[PDB]
């Protein structure tokens, strides 16, 4: 992937707490979202497929 | 004799004072560190935290002036002479 900053959208807001921290939830959960991308992919060939 | 127990008096009025000003110093500085510690989380959490915050120093405070009242009982009015 290719990293994109966004923004700022950072003022007065409240920082996150993560649980155990942050990096082990970043690489635990980005296969998961490299897998919903294919299940989304997966769905929009089959309703292509089907018109 | 009797400057013996003023002397006494005097090093028991220190120890005292010197109890209750450790106790309160680092028990201030422990309260005061979890709530800068809440302040750096959510600022907007600042009115709140200044209740518990208080009561945590309303009790350590306590310690001290308690302790202040006796060492004044232990240095003016000694309870033997």
């Amino acid at each position: 992937m290719v990293v994109e900053y966004v923004e700022e959208d950072i003022g007065p807001r409240t920082l996150y707490s993560f649980e155990p921290d942050a990096t082990m939830l970043f690489e635990s959960l980005l296969p998961r979202y490299l897998t919903t991308r294919v299940y989304a992919a997966l769905l929009e060939s089959a309703a292509s497929e089907l018109a | 004799m009797d400057p013996t127990i003023a002397a006494g008096a005097l090093i028991g009025g220190g120890l005292i004072m010197a109890g209750g000003a450790i106790g309160a110093g680092i028990g201030d500085g422990v309260a005061g560190n979890a709530l800068i510690s809440g302040v750096a989380r959510q600022p907007e959490a600042q009115g709140r935290l200044f209740t518990p915050f208080f009561i945590t120093v309303g009790l350590v405070e306590a310690a001290y002036f308690i302790n202040l009242a006796f060492m004044a009982l232990f240095v003016f009015a000694t309870p033997v002479k």
